[PDB]
């Protein structure tokens, strides 16, 4: 508390915006890539699914 | 008229069908369109942090 060795407060706003911004780049290859399941990565059952088919 | 078959046969093998390529060449110009705009985005991330300093 009014320390000036440690600020707790932007650490929880730069994981806020780490999230944020996580958020941005899956945005981002939603619409670079145009599907909601582009890879394994974000769901692997509907994509092997959808590969074989 | 075998040589007419033959032809046609010949087509059958290599001819496309452009009906289907009209489809993708338009969702395809849409798509190269979205992807320039999300690589502009993609482009844009590092700008963010020379406004906190």
């Amino acid at each position: 508390l009014n320390s000036i060795n440690t600020n707790s407060g932007a650490l929880i706003a730069l994981q806020n915006l780490n999230s944020t911004n996580a958020e941005l780049t899956q945005v981002q290859q939603r619409i670079n890539t145009g599907k909601k399941i582009g890879s394994a990565k974000d769901n692997g059952a509907i994509w092997a699914t959808a590969k074989n088919q | 008229k075998l040589q007419d078959s033959l032809d046609a046969g010949v087509g059958n093998l290599v001819d496309a069908d452009l009906a289907k390529e009209s489809a993708k060449l338009q969702s395809l110009q849409t798509k190269q369109q979205l992807g320039v705009q999300a690589l502009s985005i993609a482009n844009q991330s590092s700008s963010s942090i020379l406004s906190l300093f």
